[PDB]
């Protein structure tokens, strides 16, 4: 899949490709976090 | 004297987050502007190490001289790479994809926000 | 790999030895220096840690009329297991007997 | 930010003591008896639940 | 004087007052401070025991981080026996069935449909917005299946809260139990604290009568001093002196500071010791004394070991 991300105000998983204008394709807020997706990160409880 | 077991059951934990605003017309700027974050399909510098479109995963720790961000001139092909030149550990926490006023600027902005944990040490202050 | 150095006084003098003992601390050698200094063939025994970023203790015992430094180490540490193990007897017959008034009361 | 799962001083579970002590103080007990009655009886892991600002009720507000 | 074996055989005595589940109160007569701090040194941080060490995160999407989850996943108290697991062997990451355990807290948050008209009270909105510690699923590995019943490797108590979730917001992570004492880690130490205290002794000097053994009832904790009458007169006597604190509140009353000789007793301790739930405080004890013997053992077995002759 494509990279997800996520406006910060009406939160639409948006799928920025490399070569187009960044914006929210529903609003058109700027600021757009990204999402987390699945991987092994190890962490020490100590 | 700070009891140990007390230490290291919580006493006085915290955090320190690093955030570093990147763009790439403000501080990197030899020609035709065009530099969106990006990988070539096939670059042993930033294999799994960093997510398939430039920008490092989240919640990936990072360490000193591991890929941080790389970007791609589109205009020949030949994608770059930064390093992450800091000495502590740091743990990535979100990325905001920042555009222009208007909302159809480029791929060219980014804000890494980044955990850097910072328990008490040795020689820290109370 | 050994967890046990013996320090001599001058290479010949085998009353007085300061054993390093490896990884101990407190917990051993106030007990020991407790049950060495029972002993009346030991003019001096005493202990000290060596840094407390190290891990362990220096313990000298320094016996009068002639007897090496061995044997009031070795009957120390052999009379603080016999006291460990009577302590052991008498605290599982006493739970034993505590558990046989609990439960053998009203029930 | 939460309640800690241990008391720091001494290493006591009171990590449980936070739903039981708003249960508590919702119930109408002074915080004077609603800290004896849930088995807190020195006065470091008094500290710990009667001290304490849980601020993640606070912090969830602003939830995607 | 010297150590005579059947003076201490004759004067030890382990007198247990109160145990129940996880506590214990007993004493000790007749025994120097030497060994009694040994042993409670040795409850404190020698007596072994489980908990959990590497986290395995996988969408961490919370509030509580993926740094201080795990920390305080960490000071969970994970009911495995630790004597029969071993030390993990140092360098190796993964496991096998003697030296690791395995625990899973998978948790998604999604919102109620039903019971939600026009309220607000947040458990009838979400469903999985409290992640406690009945969350881990113990997935075993090996054959562990066989050595323990079916509920037994467990966390404690089941009620500690971890997180508080949002709906969208996930944990999903795999913990990795190991084996240590409580010098490497204070996490894994098996007791709440453990301690000792004096036994007092209070003695009344002077025979009290009249309006100063009220006077004097209320310098000590209550249960110490108690006033009856013997023929007109309110005298005062001792009763229980293990209940005294010990705050010296009567040497501020200048009358009465000449009619109570407070000291303590010489080895007479008393101690307490209360246990996180790993073990029982009766195995705790045990397993207290028996590690100061095998510290006993081993430098005797290097002293066997050095000199041949
Ligand atoms: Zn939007
Ligand atoms: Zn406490």
């Amino acid at each position: 899949q494509p990279m997800i991300y996520i406006c910060g105000e009406c939160h639409t998983e948006n799928e920025i490709k490399s070569r187009d204008p960044i914006r929210c394709r529903e609003c058109g807020y700027r600021i757009m976090y990204k999402k987390r997706t699945k991987r092994l990160v190890v962490f020490d409880a100590r | 004297i700070v009891n140990k077991a007390s230490w290291e059951r919580g006493f006085a934990h915290g955090s320190v987050y690093k955030s570093e605003f990147i763009d790439l017309s403000e501080k990197i700027k030899q020609g035709d502007s065009s530099l969106v974050f990006g990988i070539k399909p096939g670059d042993p510098r930033v294999l799994q190490k960093l997510d398939d479109d430039g920008l490092p995963f989240i919640g990936a720790k990072l360490q000193y001289g591991d890929p941080y961000y790389s970007y791609l001139n589109l205009n020949t092909g030949e994608s770059f790479v930064m390093y992450y030149k800091s000495k502590e550990n740091c743990v990535v926490d979100n990325i905001k994809v920042c555009s222009n006023d208007t909302g159809s600027g480029k791929f060219k902005c980014v804000c890494i926000t980044m955990r850097v944990p910072r328990n008490p040490t040795i020689g820290d202050k109370f | 790999k050994t967890a046990l150095e013996m320090v001599q006084a001058a290479g010949t003098d085998r009353h007085c030895v300061t054993f390093v003992l490896h990884e101990e601390d407190h917990t051993l050698g106030n007990s020991l220096r407790y049950m060495i200094m029972k002993n009346p063939e030991v003019e001096f025994c005493g202990y000290t840690t060596t840094h407390p970023s190290e891990s362990k203790i220096n313990l000298r015992i320094q016996t009068r009329g002639t007897l090496p430094a061995v044997e009031p180490f070795q009957r120390g540490l052999n009379e603080l297991m016999n006291v460990c193990q009577h302590v052991l007897d008498k605290f599982e017959a006493s739970i034993k007997d505590y558990k046989d008034q609990k439960a053998s009361r009203n029930e | 930010m939460i309640i800690p799962v241990r008391c720091f001083t001494c290493g006591k579970i009171v990590g449980n003591k936070w739903e039981a002590y708003l249960g508590l103080l919702q119930a109408e007990y002074t915080e004077g008896d609603a800290l004896d009655a849930l088995g807190l009886k020195r006065y470091c892991c008094r500290r710990m639940l009667l001290a304490h600002v849980d601020l993640i009720e606070k912090l969830l507000n602003y939830a995607p | 004087d010297a150590w005579d074996q059947d003076r201490f055989e004759k004067n030890f005595r382990v007198d247990v007052v109160h145990m129940d589940e996880n506590s214990l109160e007993f004493d000790m007569v007749g025994i120097d401070a030497a060994i009694a701090n040994a042993f409670r040194r040795i409850l404190l941080a020698e007596v072994p025991t489980m908990a959990v060490e590497k986290v395995l995160v996988y969408n961490n999407t919370s509030i509580v981080q993926d740094e201080i989850l795990a920390h305080r996943l960490g000071l969970i108290p994970i009911h495995a026996d630790p004597r029969l697991f071993e030390y993990r062997n140092q360098g190796d990451e993964e496991g096998t069935e003697i030296d690791t355990l395995q625990f899973r807290l998978q948790v998604r948050c999604t919102r109620n449909p039903h019971a939600a008209k026009d309220s607000s009270d947040p458990n009838e909105l979400y469903v999985n917005h409290k992640v406690y510690t009945r969350h881990m699923t113990w997935i075993p590995l090996g054959n562990q299946a066989d050595l323990f019943p079916e509920g037994t490797i467990r966390p404690v108590h089941d009620d500690i809260l971890i997180a508080q979730l949002r709906p969208g917001q996930e944990i999903d992570l795999l913990m990795h139990c190991v084996k240590g004492i409580g010098k490497d880690h204070a996490k894994f130490s098996p007791v709440a604290t453990a301690s000792y205290r004096l036994l007092p002794d209070i003695t009344l000097l002077e025979p009290v009568e009249g309006e100063a053994a009220e006077e004097l009832s209320r310098c000590f904790s209550p249960g110490v001093i108690e006033v009856q009458e013997v023929q007109g007169k309110k005298v005062a006597r001792v009763a229980n002196p293990r209940l005294d604190t010990f705050s010296r509140e009567i040497f501020r009353n200048e009358k009465l500071k000449k009619v109570v000789r407070l000291a303590r007793v010489r080895d007479h301790y008393i101690f307490s010791v209360e246990s996180t739930g790993v073990l029982p405080p009766d195995v705790l004890v045990s397993e207290a004394i028996k590690v100061l013997m095998g510290k006993c053992r081993r430098f005797l077995d290097e002293l066997d070991a050095v000199q041949m002759d």
